[PDB]
């Protein structure tokens, strides 16, 4: 569970995040296609390259879903509930990417937030993210 | 695997109805884990658990699947020399995320045991570990 | 979430265990050793010798256990909380060992229930020793 | 690794403290992942983060683990050889489940991000990804 000091922490963090969150996803997901190429699978239609539009455009629709889990923290699962929808029945991602795309989420944070990315909400956020990763699974079967 | 996890696995693999087992372990790979239907949205009706089993193209796909896991066994020492061309395939054309080997690896396993009973010792089960391992591995070696 | 389908496979499959369910806990126990051996770290001063009181004591445990969360099936996480308890504060097991343990306890029940192991029991036992898992993990941070 | 992930890994080492970094790994270890705490019970207290990260136990193990870990670096060709003695350690007297190694590389790279921070490129990461795999892997090899 998230407890009230790990709200706290997601919502000081992605509040420093602030206005560049999407381009802090954008940068998380070209750090996952580099890192865990296996995750390529999922975008053969993408050009994936560096600077990428469509790479930029998908960063963006990350960044604000999360943004939008941080906003509804205490009841994540409805406000993420077309989200996993969409991930359970067309995209059908397999689950243990999600882990692989929370890392990268977690190293883009801490190579932006040298004051902010603490040992305590460096936990706070891998909470976060294995949360949201749990709900964007939860309808897979 | 050693001589006798070798031993373990040809002589059980030689008790196997390949075509069957295959359609079964594809079959229960998409009904256990149903985002693997991804792949096959032109095989028809996949809307039941029976329906997924009863489903020829279903069954076809697991006969050439498992023909080939067969076919790879002669080959234990060399899998990723063995399943190279097949990995780049997958990679490159079809888009099969490796996790979904290791999932029909653990499907057939089960699959296996159920056939098989007491005779798929726990032992027997090693062998078939390292050997769907080492199956999923090759062909997810060429991923990049 | 476990569908009412998967709680009245889980209830036939396991009903049908009955007064093996220690016998196929240590048997999975057996399985899981062999077929993963890191798995063995926790359990370095422990007789882990084929058919071992302690192995047969400790497959007890772990099927009563299961039994426990199958007869409360709706609220598990009150029915294994001394057990979640134990996991994340003492035993501090690895979250990635309960789905080997899983696997096995799954294969365990594939090889000794040849009438009830249809697709669709399979996938909802697969689903409750998941279950079960998430449970067991859910205190660890 | 490739040449230009050689290249890479060694051009961001030569900046890396090691003392420092593994006191910082090892610490945020215990910290984000506090079942790993378990090895480390005569370390003293370990109840909060600010305790456990200024711990001078866990300061002079993680300098010895990453000291152990740079060494290895000179090795990318050979890390199952480079590694054995202590994957050897690490299975009979220490009894530490390998996934611990797979942790321990992705906080490091946590680390290196925040630490570096834009100089942590991507392709920098993937490179380190990569050795801290091959590092695991290593460290499970004698594993049985
Ligand atoms: C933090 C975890 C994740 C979040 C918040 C997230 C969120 C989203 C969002 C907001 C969309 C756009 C949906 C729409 O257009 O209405 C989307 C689509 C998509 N996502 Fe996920 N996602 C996550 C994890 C993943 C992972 C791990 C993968 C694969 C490795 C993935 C693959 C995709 C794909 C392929 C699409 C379709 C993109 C397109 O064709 O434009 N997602 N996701
Ligand atoms: C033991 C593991 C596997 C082996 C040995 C194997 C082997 C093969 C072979 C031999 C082909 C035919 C290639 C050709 O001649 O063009 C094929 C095609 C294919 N495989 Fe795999 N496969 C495995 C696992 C999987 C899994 C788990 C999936 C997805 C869940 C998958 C998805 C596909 C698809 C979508 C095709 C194209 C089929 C078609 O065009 O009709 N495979 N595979
Ligand atoms: C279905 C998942 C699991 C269940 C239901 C379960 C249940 C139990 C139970 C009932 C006990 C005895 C508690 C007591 O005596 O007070 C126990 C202890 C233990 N478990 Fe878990 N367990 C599970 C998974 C695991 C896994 C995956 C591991 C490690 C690979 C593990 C390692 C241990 C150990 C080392 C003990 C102590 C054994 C002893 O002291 O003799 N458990 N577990
Ligand atoms: C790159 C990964 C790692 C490397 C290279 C490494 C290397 C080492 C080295 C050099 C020692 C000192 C051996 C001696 O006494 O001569 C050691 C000890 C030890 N390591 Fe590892 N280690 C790694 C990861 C880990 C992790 C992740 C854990 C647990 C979370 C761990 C647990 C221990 C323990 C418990 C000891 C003995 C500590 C004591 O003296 O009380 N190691 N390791
Ligand atoms: O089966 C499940 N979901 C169904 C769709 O797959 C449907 O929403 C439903 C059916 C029955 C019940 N309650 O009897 C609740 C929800 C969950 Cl519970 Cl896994």
């Amino acid at each position: 569970v998230l407890s009230p000091a790990d709200k706290t922490n997601v919502k000081a963090a992605w509040g420093k995040v602030g206005a560049h969150a999407g381009e802090y996803g954008a940068e998380a997901l070209e750090r996952m296609f580099l890192s865990f190429p296996t995750t390529k699978t999922y975008f053969p239609h993408f050009d994936l390259s560096h600077g990428s539009a469509q790479v930029k455009g998908h960063g963006k629709k990350v960044a604000d879903a999360l943004t939008n889990a941080v906003a509804h923290v205490d009841d994540m699962p409805n406000a993420l509930s077309a989200l996993s929808d969409l991930h359970a029945h067309k995209l059908r991602v397999d689950p243990v990417n999600f882990k692989l795309l929370s890392h990268c989420l977690l190293v883009t944070l801490a190579a932006h937030l040298p004051a902010e990315f603490t040992p305590a909400v460096h936990a706070s956020l891998d909470k976060f993210l294995a949360s949201v990763s749990t709900v964007l699974t939860s309808k897979y079967r | 695997l050693t001589p006798e996890e070798k031993s373990a696995v040809t002589a059980l693999w030689g008790k196997v109805n390949v075509d069957e087992v295959g359609g079964e372990a594809l079959g229960r790979l998409l009904v256990v884990y149903p985002w693997t239907q991804r792949f096959f949205e032109s095989f028809g009706d996949l809307s039941t658990p029976d329906a997924v089993m009863g489903n020829p193209k279903v069954k076809a796909h697991g006969k050439k699947v498992l023909g080939a896991f067969s076919d790879g066994l002669a080959h234990l020492d060399n899998l990723k020399g063995t399943f190279a061309t097949l990995s780049e395939l997958h990679c490159d054309k079809l888009h099969v995320d490796p996790e979904n080997f290791r999932l029909l690896g653990n499907v057939l396993v089960c699959v296996l045991a159920h056939h098989f009973g007491k005779e798929f010792t726990p032992p027997v089960q090693a062998a078939y570990q390292k050997v769907v391992a080492g199956v999923a591995n090759a062909l997810a070696h060429k991923y990049h």
